[PDB]
């Protein structure tokens, strides 16, 4: 459950997160192919090498995504609902994934917004994100 | 196994740390992010406050000796299982730790080194530390 | 999130349960104290040995708890409320060891009412232990 | 490590298993309860429901095939990871398992178990199974 001093926090530092969260989205996704190459197979039609496209495009759809999440964080289960969908019945994707994409976006933005990351906001975003991934996991048949 | 390339990029890195200040953020961050962990550390004094934590003398002197084994494990990362043998039956004997705690730890030391060199750890940098931390925490378990 | 038809399978069972309840209790906490000896480190106060009378007092708490989370399945984290104090402030339980104590119940259930014990009935049994094991740890510092 | 008690007990179960049938029941059980997994099973035809999971033919003959290696494994019950070996690579190889569904599926089996023999799946019983297939796991992991 997430605190108003999580809600306070979260949307705090998302907020500075802005017009650079599209480019926050895809160094996330590059890092967790690089680092947990696994993660590759759910992506088999994708040209995952440095600087596609195809990654850029998908680290902007993930980032609008939670940035609508930070907007609905009261009312995540219904904001997210479609994308449980798709991520429960048709990806059908492992949930030690969810952990992987997590850690990722928090060494992201510890790389980028290293005033802004402090250890009350690693916490409410470690909670976020987890909060996020429960949605959309939570359906699967 | 890690490269010759992530091997140097690696000792590079930490060449670079700061050893008094990294480990007691490190260790500071994972009572704070996960407190369930504080139930190991209770006679550190007072954690109830991300600052306590952070300001804790105890916490700080405690992370430069796990920071040190971290050390001990780059500079024989060829034998980890070896490196870490004793600390292994200290963290399962005396007072049982999780194996998964493991992990937890050496994902949050990833993001104290993201935090501090910034645009300088770069996604292949991550990823040499990724393996390092996987092979520390798989040689800590019992 | 728990179905209709996970809340039906859910009072279903655990209605045959019934007045065995405090008796399946006791016994998924000597089969976790068995299999799962770390576990034992959080009760160092408890004559944990076969037929204690110690483990038979607490495995009907821990059955009551159920009982009530069953009857109050669509607002558990407010009847849980205090045991979630309990066990993240006070106790420090690491999550791992929700799973254990899960893994016990429906091994004890498996063994005591198997024509209830269908693989729709445990995969409902299966969430709603996961969901009352979330709301034990959601709460901590 | 399991004492010769836990040996007996064991082997003594294992022969009164039908070799046909908890073996489909297990993997079944793992594609119901925790429905992720039937995306390595995609070529076994139809699996919407429990029901049609539990009556899919290829269900039932891939389960005789894993229940034959945990057979293999208690014959072999002192040198799991030589067992196991080439199995582990084709896990991890040609479709990659996580290892954390190696350690459900060892969960659904004791529980398919505890189903099957009811009273006599005794907490003693219970124990020596769970090293069983913590052992057969950790084996399987790459
Ligand atoms: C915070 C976590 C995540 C968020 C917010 C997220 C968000 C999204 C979004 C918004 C889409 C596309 C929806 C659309 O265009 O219709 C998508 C698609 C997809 N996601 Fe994720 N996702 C997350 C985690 C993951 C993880 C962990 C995996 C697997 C490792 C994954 C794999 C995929 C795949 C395979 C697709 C379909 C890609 C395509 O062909 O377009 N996602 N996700
Ligand atoms: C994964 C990397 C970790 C490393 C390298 C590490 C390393 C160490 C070292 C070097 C010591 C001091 C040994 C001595 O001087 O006798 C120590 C002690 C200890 N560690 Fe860890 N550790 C790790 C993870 C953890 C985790 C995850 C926990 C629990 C959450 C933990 C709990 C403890 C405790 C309780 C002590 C004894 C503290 C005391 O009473 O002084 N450690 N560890
Ligand atoms: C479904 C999961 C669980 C339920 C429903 C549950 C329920 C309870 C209840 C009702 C109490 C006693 C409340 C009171 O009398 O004031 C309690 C206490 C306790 N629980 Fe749990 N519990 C669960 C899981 C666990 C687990 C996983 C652990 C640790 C392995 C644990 C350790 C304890 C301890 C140490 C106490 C205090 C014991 C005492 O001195 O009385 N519990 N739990
Ligand atoms: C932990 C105990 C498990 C054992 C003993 C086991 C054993 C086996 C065996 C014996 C085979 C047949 C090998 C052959 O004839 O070439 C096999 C194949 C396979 N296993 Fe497992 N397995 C285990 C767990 C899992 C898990 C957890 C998954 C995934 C959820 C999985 C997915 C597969 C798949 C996809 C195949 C190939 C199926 C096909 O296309 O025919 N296994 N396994």
């Amino acid at each position: 459950v997430l605190s108003p001093a999580d809600k306070t926090n979260v949307k705090a530092a998302w907020g500075k997160v802005g017009a650079h969260a599209g480019e926050y989205g895809a160094e996330a996704l590059e890092r967790m192919f690089l680092s947990f190459p696994t993660t590759k197979t759910y992506f088999p039609h994708f040209d995952l090498s440095h600087g596609s496209a195809q990654v850029k495009g998908h680290g902007k759809k993930v980032a609008d995504a939670l940035t609508n999440a930070v907007a609905h964080v009261d009312d995540m289960p219904n904001a997210l609902s479609a994308l449980s969908d798709l991520h429960a019945h048709k990806l059908r994707v492992d949930p030690v994934n969810f952990k992987l994409l997590s850690h990722c976006l928090l060494v992201t933005l510890a790389a980028h917004l290293p005033a802004e990351f402090t250890p009350a906001v690693h916490a409410s975003l470690d909670k976020f994100l987890a909060s996020v991934s429960t949605v959309l996991t939570s359906k699967y048949r | 196994h890690l490269t010759p390339e992530e091997k140097s990029a690696v000792t590079a890195l930490w060449g670079k740390v700061n050893v008094d200040e990294v480990g007691g953020e490190a260790l500071g961050r994972l009572l704070v992010v996960y407190p369930w962990t504080q139930r190991f550390f209770e006679s550190f004094g007072d954690l109830s406050t991300p600052d306590a934590v952070m300001g804790n003398p105890k916490v700080k002197a405690h992370g430069k000796k796990v920071l040190g084994a971290f050390s001990d494990g780059l500079a024989h990362l060829d034998n980890l299982k070896g490196t870490f043998a004793t600390l292994s039956e200290l963290h399962c004997d005396k007072l049982h730790v999780d194996p998964e705690n493991f992990r937890l730890l050496g994902n949050v030391l990833v993001c104290v080194l993201a935090h501090h060199f910034g645009k300088e750890f770069t996604p292949p940098v991550q990823a040499a530390y990724q393996k390092v931390v996987a092979g520390v925490a798989n040689a800590l378990a019992h």
